[PDB]
């Protein structure tokens, strides 16, 4: 990427709906480069670190 | 060919609701019934949705 | 019931609920309930009759509109059930528009016709939150001329169709019920008996009774198509019978 | 003196090809009286739901099937006084039609026409759109027809077609039953069945009406004829 | 879940009693629907309820 | 009109004047022309002509004439073309089920007429033919046969469903399974049953086999 | 100490510092239960209405 | 009250446009699309009826596609409803227009007028604007064959092949893509209309009942407009078999 020029990916935006298989697609890539694929639903449910967003950044 | 779809819930879901009533039945195979009762409701449900807003779920 | 959702500004307005619900209208039915008017309307073949309770605040009174019988036309008649404010408004309108049918038809106007007429205005009320629906009930009651008797509920939308026998006020599905027994029991009409099984049906649904001064019959017979209020002494006539009657 | 209140527009625009104060009014008709209209191929038979659920009804001339012309007839299924200005209306315009054509006026052309203020109420603030749909019968270019006007404006066009309680399973069990070529005592039979599976509980003769389009003309079938026709079949 | 045990059964009676993390596409196969009007039942309902206590002679 | 009109009458003189046996040569004669017939509406041409040859299916009978007769009903099926006519013919057909004759051409009829419900027109027929077939068999105890009969259709009809004459084949199904001793068949026809026949609405008969 | 790893109660000391023995995962709950206790009023048997529910439930 | 709302109808919004006007947008791409190509020596317009079900009788046999004028047609993009009042101004416009003019009317001059009443109600009135977006086809001698486009934006555009309804964006290029500028004949051009209504449509599987095809082809000293019957369009599904495979080749 830093011969390509454009900086490391900020935002990748997946979008369409389900049922296509692309969450599917984006765990089986997660798993070969050893990122933690962490899984948010829409939720702040899974900030438990103070467990409100916009602190759910930091 | 016949589902319209729409979502990540109802693909699998056409498999497990066949199972499902093959075993509500009491019968070890999976009778030819059982896939066309299961994208049937689901199909259903999907392609009425154009027309006026309805849901899977509440 | 339903308090309905918004998705419009319903909340306020007579527009849509998911109920199928008209808000206006439904403040309508608790209209009737403030004035504490019910009556039972009863159909025969010798007569039409309408009985329903006179309001008495104090004994200074002229009965001309004190009263809830109204003449809506000289041979069909009428009471208007509910809150009084909005039964004289509707007894207004209505007055007009019956005189508009008098220049238009020429003559006395049939039962059907004229529940009808009513009811096309009142779509005109329902439809708008511009001027609220009169919450008012009105049982028309008079002899259609070839037909007979009939009795005609409108509701403040404006719902009307043919019953065998009707009831309005406070709460419609307690007083037909017990209609329904009566109206079973089919007696043989004649004068007698059909002012007499109305007079008995709106006593047992109050359980408080009443003397014939307290109420107001109104019949159309069959004897003169003059629309017709009975008065305290021949509704007294009923009366004693029909204590002699089981 | 004057009125205002409400004049804004009160109707949103939902993606479904329909605003949603208007869907909200299809539900309405549904919780409506069951009606059931099928055209016969000799006349078109509709029947509706004669009763509001009191169980004392005296008709003679009170019906919900009620001839607005020579040949035309409506039985609906919602609203009560949202019904009696369009059969104040439809007569007014079937007239219109009598003195241009000196014919009444076709399925097709009543409802546009009445479609027409269907709308206006949608659109428009301070009123709310009609809470009736028609089944509009009537005999014209040699074939008889049945129209359904839908509580929007919207038009569907239907051989076979149920209205009231379960009215959506109605269209679905008429689209693959639908008959023609029925004999006029037939389609009183056929009709009656139908009117049996969308409508519950008591069949008498004061629980349901039935009126018949034909070549003589629409008319409305007298209490005790209904009757004959509902004992007839299974 | 696929345990000797019932899978856990819920009810809600909102769209804002569910929760996003709940409501995810990939966790529920399956949806169950639930009437109630039908005139069928009315009869079936009223005859075993009556059948379960004491028969009169006066029994329709 | 005509199998009204001069048919119904030309049946009840030949049987009223001259005898049994010299009438079933009359009788042969006109449902040939019946096929044909001089129908003004195919629909109620054919609900009539099931209808009076219906009055021979009850007795039941073993004649000549009852075993001929019997091949006439299914073209005259065919050729009705409507939905309300399919529970008239089969009230003749539970008739002619419950006064047996052989067993043999009870059941041969019904197979044939399964089969020609499919070839000229309609599932919805075929499907209503069945209901008989099966009922037949387990008195028979030709349950091998039921069972091939009744598990086959299933999937077939179940694009097709909306209407009320379905259910009826199901409900069958499930009585002549359960008496076979096999009880997870028996359970999947009932599994089938009450989800299919939603409210009861449907024929006296249909409510009364749903019960 | 090979049946020591799953997910379940457990005992260790205070200040005699061992883990002492193992508890099922059974122990620990408050909650309380009725089997079929203070009995609703219904009844698979004293219902025959919901017929089309009548498979959904009996399945899942 | 009535003061505590917002529906910004003729009020400004912060986007510095009504939400009204750009909510209409949003029904129309989810009901029945509406096309018009040109020809040579015609213009035709095609639709797919409001009318997902299975069963018509074709009481009314334009349900989508109304002939207003003996020189004019006109399709719906969007909901009936708004459809039925537009369509009864729509014959008196195009009638009147004629009484005075004497030549077939000018498909520009249409729209101009009609978008103008379109943008009256969204402004002003307190009315929102049409949930329709109609589909003129006609006829002058000073521009020859025309297909017009409305909106309820009270926007017209002047076009060549043009399709608004459902999947407008997909569309538009499939018209492009097969049919250049004065390129394909009436005829051809029939065909062409169905192929992309096949494609197109809020739900699956293309019949006589779901289409009505209309043509404006001028004949010997008439242009005539006829809407036509199931029996024809049926030839043109076939047709439409036909072209799929020319399209590519």
């Amino acid at each position: 990427f830093e011969a390509l020029g454009i900086a490391q990916p900020k935002g990748v935006l997946l979008y369409g709906p389900p049922g296509t298989g692309k969450t599917l697609l984006a765990r089986a890539v997660a798993h070969h480069t050893d990122c933690t694929f962490i899984r948010v639903s829409g939720s702040e449910l899974v900030q438990k670190f103070i467990g409100e967003g916009a602190r759910m950044v930091r | 060919e016949l589902m319209p779809g729409a979502s990540g819930a109802e693909v699998k879901g056409v498999c497990t609701e066949a199972g499902m009533y093959a075993l509500r039945e009491r019968r070890v195979h999976v009778t030819q019934e059982d896939f066309e009762m299961a994208v049937a409701k689901v199909m259903q449900k999907d392609s009425e949705k154009n027309m006026s807003i309805k849901k899977l779920w509440k | 019931m339903s308090r309905g959702s918004s998705a419009g500004f319903d909340r306020h307005i007579t527009i849509f609920s998911p109920e199928g619900r008209l808000y206006q209208v439904e403040y309508a039915f608790k209209a009737i309930n403030q004035g504490g008017l019910t009556s039972v309307a009863v159909r025969g073949k010798d007569c039409a009759v309408i009985v329903t309770q006179k309001k008495v605040p104090d004994k200074l009174l002229d009965s001309s509109t004190v009263t809830h019988l109204f003449k809506i036309t000289e041979n069909i008649g009428c009471v208007m059930t509910g809150m009084t404010a909005d039964s004289r408004s509707q007894v207004q309108r209505a007055r007009y528009e019956a005189a508009n049918w008098k220049y238009k038809y020429g003559y006395e106007i049939p039962v059907d016709m004229l529940c009808k007429r009513i009811a096309d205005i009142s779509q005109v009320y329902t439809q708008n939150a511009e001027m609220r629906p009169l919450g008012c009930c009105m049982i028309l009651i008079g002899i259609d001329e070839e037909q007979g008797p009939q009795v005609y509920k409108c509701d403040p939308a404006g719902y009307y169709c043919g019953f065998k026998a009707t009831a309005a006020g406070v709460k419609q599905t307690e007083s037909t019920s017990f209609l329904e027994k009566k109206v079973k029991k089919k007696f043989d009409w004649t004068f007698e008996q059909t002012v007499e099984t109305a007079i008995t049906c709106l006593s047992t649904v109050l359980s408080i009774d009443f003397k014939p001064s307290e109420i107001e019959v109104g019949v159309v017979t069959v004897e003169n198509p003059k629309f017709r209020i009975l008065t305290e002494a021949e509704i007294d006539a009923h009366l004693v019978a029909l204590a002699e009657r089981d | 003196m004057a009125e205002r209140g409400y004049s804004f527009s009160l109707t949103t625009f939902s993606p479904s090809g329909k605003l949603v104060q208007i869907e909200y009014a299809l539900a309405a008709v549904a919780g409506g009286a069951p009606s059931v209209g099928i055209k016969a191929a000799n006349g078109v038979v509709l029947a509706t739901e004669k009763k509001q659920k009191s169980i004392l009804y005296d008709e003679r001339s009170v019906h919900k099937v009620e001839p607005i012309t020579k040949h035309i007839g409506l039985v609906y299924s919602g609203m009560g006084p949202d019904y009696r200005v369009l059969v104040h209306r439809a007569r007014k315009l079937a007239q219109q039609y009598y003195l241009v054509y000196q014919e009444p006026i076709p399925t097709a052309q009543l409802v546009q026409r009445v479609a027409s203020v269907m709308q206006e109420y949608t659109q428009s603030g301070g009123v709310r759109p009609f809470g009736v749909s028609l089944l509009i019968c009537g005999w014209n270019e040699g074939r008889p027809y049945l129209f359904q006007s839908d509580p929007s404006g919207a038009y569907f066009a239907w051989k076979a077609t149920a209205m009231g309680k379960n009215y959506v399973n109605g269209k679905t069990f008429l689209e693959k039953r639908y008959n023609e070529d029925l004999e006029l005592e037939d389609a009183i039979h056929t009709a009656i069945l139908t009117l049996k599976e969308s409508f519950e509980g008591q069949m008498t003769e004061d629980n349901i009406e039935v009126g018949i389009c034909n070549e003589a003309g629409f008319r409305r079938l007298t209490p005790t004829e209904v009757r004959d026709y509902l004992a007839a079949i299974a | 879940d696929q345990n000797v045990n019932v899978k856990v059964i819920m009810a809600t009676n909102r769209a804002d009693t569910l929760d996003p993390a709940l409501l995810r596409p990939g966790r529920l196969d399956r949806k169950i629907e639930f009437p109630l009007p039908d005139r069928r039942q009315k009869r079936l309902i009223f005859s075993t309820i009556t059948s379960k206590m004491n028969l009169s002679e006066e029994v329709d | 009109m005509a199998a009204a009109a001069v048919v119904e009458f030309q049946r009840a003189q030949s049987l009223l004047s001259t005898d049994r046996e010299a009438s079933i040569d009359i009788l042969h004669s006109i449902v040939k022309r019946d096929i044909q017939e001089n129908d003004e509406e195919a629909v109620q041409v054919k609900e009539q002509s099931i209808l009076e040859l219906g009055s021979l299916l009850a007795k039941t009978g073993q004649a000549a004439e009852l075993g001929g007769l019997l091949k006439y009903v299914r073209p005259f099926l065919n050729s009705i073309s409507k939905a309300k006519a399919a529970r008239l013919v089969r009230s003749l057909l539970d008739l002619f089920l419950d006064m047996e004759a052989a067993t043999g051409q009870e059941v041969e009829l019904c197979l044939e007429c399964i089969e020609w419900a499919k070839s000229e027109k309609r599932t919805f027929l075929r499907q209503a033919l069945e209901a008989r077939l099966v009922s037949l068999y387990f008195d028979t105890k030709r349950y091998q046969e039921a069972l091939h009969l009744g598990s086959q259709l299933l999937r077939e009809l179940k694009k097709m469903d909306d209407k009320a004459l379905l259910v009826e084949v199901q409900l069958l199904e499930s009585k002549t399974y359960h008496a076979l001793s096999n009880l997870p068949k028996a359970r999947a026809a009932l599994t089938s049953a009450r989800t299919t026949a939603n409210a009861i609405y449907c024929p006296p008969k249909l409510q009364a086999t749903l019960d | 100490r090979e049946l020591l790893k799953p997910n379940a109660s457990v005992a260790l000391h205070k200040h005699s510092n061992a883990l002492v023995d193992v508890l099922p995962p059974e122990a620990d709950s408050s909650i309380m239960m009725l089997t079929s206790d203070q009995k609703p009023d219904v009844m698979y048997a004293d219902i025959g209405g919901m017929d089309i529910q009548k498979q959904e439930v009996r399945e899942a | 009250m009535s003061r505590r709302y917002d529906s910004r109808t003729t009020i400004f919004s912060p986007e510095g446009r009504l939400y009204q006007v750009e909510y209409a947008m949003e029904a129309i791409g989810h009901a029945g699309t509406c096309l018009g190509i040109l020809a040579n020596d015609g213009v035709l317009l095609a639709a797919e009826r409001r009318n997902i079900h299975k069963l018509l009788d074709e009481v009314f046999f334009s349900e989508k596609i109304y002939k207003l004028n003996e020189d004019m047609a006109c399709s719906v993009a969007g909901i009936t409803s708004d459809a039925n009042v537009l369509t009864n101004e729509l014959r008196l416009i195009a009638q009147r227009y004629l009484l005075q003019y004497q030549e077939p009317i000018p498909c520009e001059q249409l729209v101009t007028a009609l978008c103008d009443i379109k943008q009256a109600y969204t402004q002003f009135g307190g009315k929102r604007p049409f949930g329709v977006s109609l589909l003129y086809i006609g006829w002058d001698k000073h521009y020859g064959f025309q297909l017009y486009q409305s909106d309820p934006s009270g926007n017209y555009g002047g076009w060549k092949a043009t399709c608004i309804g459902n999947n407008s964006a997909a569309a538009v290029s499939m018209l492009k893509q097969d049919y250049k500028e004065g390129e394909m004949t009436l005829k051809s051009a029939l065909a062409l209309a169905v192929k992309v209504l096949n494609k197109t449509m809020d739900v699956s599987k293309l019949s006589a009942e779901k289409v009505e095809i209309a043509t404006l082809t001028r004949e010997n000293g008439k242009t005539v407009i006829r809407v036509l019957k199931q029996k024809e369009v049926e030839q043109l599904i076939k047709k439409h078999e036909e072209e799929e495979a020319k399209a590519e080749r």
